[PDB]
């Protein structure tokens, strides 16, 4: 190129030469000279100059501004409320078309994250993944989605394509373990099992409606066909179709990731899953 | 400079070299085992965790002794474990 | 039998790559023995003398903690008392010996403890720093691939006379792959020189690569340089630190 | 007076020592060796310092709490009173608010 | 010159001396030998049978669990109750 | 109390990759996402822009001071003065005035006044970039 | 080890003719009309011409200006351009100097 022509004629580049970037270094003000000497920018002396000056938000005798509004829970219990990442339609279909997330499998938490579709924060509150309304149009994917909250119209728009969408719990200590589990595999601790939800979440993960994990699948052909009623679409028949077998598969209640039943110990250097023997151990895991 | 060893640990360090190193093993673990007495002027908590009726979250508690002073005439009887406070 | 060399990792393909001469120690008249193709996103990029500069002070000033201290007033021996009652002699009023005024006092704002000056400038900036360097040297006609590092004999002399008749200038930094498998005759040879310098690829530099006129290379460490640079975009963000396993990384 | 009457040795600097030959090798150990090292494994020096930069009060509160137990009784006091001094300058003085 | 030898990570797993008063409590602890295994394998790490809870440490995890994680029966049944109180 | 196996597929499954991947082919363009590929043979122009590790279009917003809206388009190489005169054309009927537009040459980069991302994305898109 | 060889370099008359040979030689005895438009593209023909051109002229192409080698023309012009050596005080002191005018040199 023409620039790297220019420098063929140039002196060589070396430690003598180099410069920054004009603007990138700005020179400091020292308190010296005749401009910046006498007084130094801090005015005439009163309690400003000497550096004594009140803390921040004292009026100087008045009730203060932020004392004198009235108290309110606001915030009250913030650190417990749950908090839900949102994944919208027209994100989850840009990734199906650059190849991200793939459709010939399921999709979970750990599969969006590892293809930095979402990004949790255990610890900052985040109870995994809600999957919201925007963009139902020109979304067009047959997917099995798992998802902590979705709502009606989500759950519509990727049924209407033959998908099967699921909201399923996860506790903290799940969640961090599920969002990044290679760091989960090197703690050397046997996999946990997922814990149950809490009490006020437990009527809605027994609802069809919500397609909860813990919902009566008997219950489930009703509100499917409802939702097509009330939306207007053909219902289509999921047992028909090739994928069938892909759309079907949900890990129980206490199950983390797929394969991986709760107990077993992962050694990752010479590729290996331990498994214990013992009846009590085995009856603790299986509960 | 800096000490080689935490000054906390010189206690520990001196035990190692001495007279006292030449001590019987038994009676050396019987003075470096460090546990706790039992409760006498504080009520425990029962519990590792205790709801707060604050909130309603789940908290863990621990057990804090109240720190007991022993006068010298103490050691020339029996005491409970009573001390001044 | 001529020694070529194509690009295996894929080009962009609006870009086309670059070519440079093969040539080999083993002779004084041993230049021309092939022809290289190099990646022209490593090797012939935009000349950015910001980024030259910016990573060469990362890697000055990064290493460096500050030895120097002073004792503060506070600090200084003695200066407990009044030196002598403000109100009753002519002298000027102080409140002790070791005030910053004072000879033999305290520091009023002098260096204060080990410093640490140490910052990250951000990965990709240090990758593309590596790249800016290596497209400068091929530019300015001082960057030089060799099919091996191996010497005819370990006579440090002969490496001289060789820059010398080659027109290579003061200063040569060699590169091989690895520490382990450096050849014994250039070892031999590099030893006992000062101007001429022989590193390992992973030892390779920005600070090293200006200090020194000539850059050499070989045809193991050219495909090295291009496998790892290339790899620094076109990556996703991390989820974790990559000495971690990853499905695909190592 | 006190300007000096005759010319200083002259010093002469060796730029080709191996100290300055192969300063900042292995700064690139990341980028170039699968990530096995951080460069700040390059860093020598007290122990509250490795690959860490702070203000001289942040210095202090890391100094106390990583080296504050091994170090001398008059050493710890002047540490223990540097802390208390800068604590309130920074946080009772200056400027801006 | 030549270069100085590239600088390396330390060759399989470190095992502390507990008999030095040096090496800090959690080297010597449990939780460090399975992050040695984790890391290393079976090959250089502990044995793996330690790895699981004690018969012991069961019976704890058992009661831990069964009062503050309590059963879905038992969680529908509050509910239900509670919930027929408000109508 | 322990037994050892092989069966570690599902481990595997959990392990995610360093690399983006490419984007697979496609029936036809554009995808529902709006996705479009580059042109193949690349336009034969003086200027090229060269698209994100994401391979999307390298036009961005920008705001300053709270009141200063810009445009950016990167990654330019080649004569960036004729993709200059080219987006000068292209935006002057749509203001009227000719927008005011800072080039940095060095950096391989456009600026432009005002928000003008995704009138500019469908241009270059359409001009095969 | 053989003496260190001079930089200059003086484009001979009959440039024309020996790249014909040359050429003719590499890419075998039947050519194309307009010869000139002969492509380099390829690696192993570029390196032939190339060398046998940098091991009879002397001149060799530099590493920086290989890539610009696209195709034969691009040699012939690289070629004719002259390279004369000396240093600053040779170039000066035969530069058409008035009488007035003195250059000494103190290195
Ligand atoms: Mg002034
Ligand atoms: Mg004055
Ligand atoms: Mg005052
Ligand atoms: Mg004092
Ligand atoms: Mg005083
Ligand atoms: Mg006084
Ligand atoms: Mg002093
Ligand atoms: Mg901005």
């Amino acid at each position: 190129a023409r620039a790297l022509d220019l420098l063929r004629g140039l002196p060589r580049v070396s430690l003598a030469n180099l410069k920054p970037n004009p603007g990138s270094k700005k020179p400091e003000r020292r308190p010296r000279g005749r401009r910046r000497g006498r007084k130094c920018g801090r005015g005439h002396k009163g309690e400003r100059q000497r550096g004594t000056r009140p803390r921040l938000g004292f009026e100087g005798g008045q009730t203060p501004f932020y004392i004198r509004i009235p108290k309110y829970g606001f915030n009250e219990g913030h650190s417990f409320r749950r908090q839900y990442k949102p994944l919208s339609l027209n994100r989850l279909q840009y990734l199906i078309d650059l190849g991200r997330v793939d459709p010939s499998q399921p999709i979970d938490l750990t599969q969006l994250v590892n293809g930095r579709g979402v990004t949790i924060q255990p610890l900052k509150r985040d109870y995994g993944v809600q999957l919201v309304e925007e963009g139902a149009d020109t979304f067009t994917a047959k997917v099995n989605i798992e998802v902590q909250l979705a709502s009606e119209l989500a759950i519509a728009a990727i049924e209407k394509n033959g998908g099967v969408v699921t909201t399923a719990f996860y506790d903290p200590r799940s969640l961090d373990i599920v969002c990044k589990p290679v760091p989960f595999f090197l703690r050397g601790q046997p996999i946990p099992k997922r814990m149950l939800p809490p009490e006020e979440l437990v009527p809605y993960y027994t609802d069809a409606k919500n397609r909860g994990y813990l919902a009566d699948p008997a219950k489930f052909p009703e509100a499917r066909l409802e939702l097509a009623r009330k939306y207007g679409y053909i219902l289509p028949d999921i047992t028909k179709d090739e994928l069938f077998k892909m759309l079907c598969t949900r890990k129980d209640p206490r199950q983390i990731f797929f394969g991986l039943a709760p107990g077993w110990v992962v050694n990752m250097a010479d590729k290996k899953i331990l498994k214990p023997t013992d009846e009590n151990l085995l009856k603790y895991y299986t509960s | 400079p800096l000490h080689k060893y935490p000054v906390w640990l010189w206690k520990r360090l001196q035990l190692r070299e001495g007279i006292c190193s030449r001590l019987p093993g038994h009676y050396l673990r019987s003075l470096e085992e460090e546990r706790t007495p039992t409760p006498v002027h504080y009520r425990p908590h029962g519990a590792k965790f205790k709801i707060n009726p604050k909130n309603g979250q789940r908290e863990r508690v621990e057990d804090v002794p109240i720190p007991i002073y022993f006068p010298p005439e103490s050691q020339r009887g029996l005491w409970g474990g009573e001390g001044w406070i | 039998e001529p020694v070529l060399r194509k690009v295996e990792l894929p080009v962009p393909t609006h870009r086309r790559p670059v070519q440079a001469w093969v040539e080999s120690l083993r002779g004084f008249e041993q230049e021309r023995v092939g022809l290289a193709d190099l990646h022209p996103d490593v090797f012939a990029t935009a000349p950015r003398l910001d980024i030259l500069h910016q990573v060469a002070m990362w890697q000055k000033n990064f290493k460096r903690i500050s030895y120097a201290k002073t004792k503060t007033r506070a600090e200084v021996r003695g200066g407990g008392r009044k030196p002598w009652p403000q109100k009753g002699t002519g002298r000027a009023r102080h409140g002790s010996i070791r005030s910053p005024l004072w000879r033999g006092g305290g520091v009023a704002h002098g260096p204060r403890g080990p410093t640490s000056y140490y910052y990250m400038l951000p990965m990709k900036v240090r990758a593309l720093g590596l790249k800016v360097a290596l497209t400068v040297k091929l530019a300015q006609d001082d960057l030089h691939i060799m099919d091996s590092l191996e010497l005819p004999t370990g006579d440090p002399q002969y490496l001289t006379e060789l820059a010398h008749y080659r027109r290579w200038g003061d200063s040569v930094l060699l590169v091989d792959l690895t520490h382990e498998e450096m050849p014994q005759s250039i070892v031999e040879a590099t030893s006992r020189l000062k101007t001429f310098n022989l590193i390992p690829a992973v030892g390779l530099n920005v600070h090293s690569m200006l200090k020194h006129q000539t850059l050499v290379l070989t045809l193991p460490t050219v495909a090295f340089l291009e496998d790892k640079l290339l790899w620094q975009d076109s990556r996703y963000r991390p989820l974790y630190p990559f000495s971690l396993p990853y499905s695909d990384f190592p | 007076i006190g300007i000096r009457l005759t010319l200083p040795p002259p010093k002469v600097v060796d730029r080709w020592n191996e100290k300055r030959a192969m300063f900042g090798v292995y700064d690139n150990i990341g980028i170039l060796g699968n990530f096995e090292k951080h460069p700040k494994e390059l860093i020598r020096g007290p122990i509250w310092l490795r690959g860490w930069k702070g203000n001289e009060l942040q210095r202090c509160i890391r100094k106390r709490k990583m080296v504050g137990s091994r170090m001398f009784a008059d050493d710890l006091h002047n540490l223990n009173k540097r802390i208390r001094y800068l604590y309130k300058h920074f946080n009772r003085h200056g400027k801006f608010r | 010159y030549r270069a100085r030898p590239p600088p390396r990570r330390r060759p399989g797993p470190r095992w502390p001396d507990p008999e030095d008063l040096l090496t800090p409590r959690w080297q010597l602890g449990p939780r460090y030998a399975a992050k040695q295994f984790a890391r290393y394998g079976a090959a250089s790490g502990v044995v793996p049978g330690s790895l699981w809870p004690s018969p012991e440490q069961l019976r704890e995890l058992e009661a831990e669990e069964r009062e503050w994680y309590p059963s879905l029966a038992t969680m529908q049944e509050s509910l239900r109750v509670k919930q027929l109180a408000e109508e | 109390f322990v037994e050892s196996v092989d069966e570690y597929q599902f481990v595997e499954r959990l392990l995610p990759a360093t690399r983006i991947p490419d984007p697979p082919k496609h029936e036809h363009y554009p995808t529902p996402s709006g996705w479009q590929p580059p042109r193949d043979p690349p336009p034969n122009l003086p200027y090229f822009v060269r698209r994100s590790r994401m391979h999307n279009i390298p036009v961005y917003k920008d705001i300053t001071h709270g009141n200063r809206q810009m445009t950016v388009i990167r990654k330019v190489e080649g004569d960036i003065w004729a993709l200059q005169k080219d987006v000068e054309d292209f935006l002057s009927p749509l203001l009227g005035k000719t927008p005011v537009t800072q080039v940095n040459e060095v950096t391989g980069t456009l600026r432009i006044k005002g928000y003008f991302d995704q009138e500019l994305k469908a241009w270059l898109l359409e001009k095969g970039f | 080890c053989p003496p260190l060889r001079s930089r200059a370099y003086t484009p001979p008359e009959d440039l024309q003719s020996r790249l014909e040979s040359y050429v003719k030689e590499v890419f075998g005895s039947s050519l194309p009309s307009n010869w000139q438009d002969i492509s380099l593209e390829d690696s192993r023909l570029k390196f032939n011409l190339l060398a046998h051109l940098a091991d009879d002229l002397g001149h060799v192409v530099p590493n920086s200006r290989l890539h610009q080698m696209c195709r034969v023309r691009d040699v012939l012009d690289f070629y004719n351009v002259p390279i004369q050596d000396r240093s600053k005080f040779d170039e000066l002191s035969a530069s058409n100097l008035p009488p007035n005018l003195k250059i000494t040199w103190s290195y």
